[PDB]
């Protein structure tokens, strides 16, 4: 039950990132989608 | 943390508080009990959540 995150009692903490990991996701789908559907015009 | 969020002193005056890595059911909510100081900023608010 004991959590090696609980460094914020210490007061360090983690910030999260302003990209999730669904719009990281999203970009790398347009990446493919252009890639594939329109060469190296996009 | 606590992070204030404003468009910029020549737009306007109105800020947004972040406080960070904490949830609002959690936040203390003495709005109208802060001259009491149960916290350790002296301002609080009661906007939309």
């Amino acid at each position: 039950r004991d959590l090696i995150c609980a460094q914020k009692f210490k007061g360090l903490t983690v910030l999260p990132p302003l990209l999730t990991d669904e719009m990281i996701a999203q970009y790398t789908s347009a990446l493919l989608a252009g890639t594939i559907t329109s060469g190296w015009t996009f | 943390g606590v992070s204030v969020i404003t468009p910029g002193t020549n737009t306007s005056n109105q800020v947004a508080v972040l406080y960070q890595g904490v949830n609002c059911t959690e936040v203390p909510v003495a709005i109208h009990a802060d001259q009491l100081t149960p916290t350790w900023r002296v301002y609080s608010t009661g906007s939309n959540v």
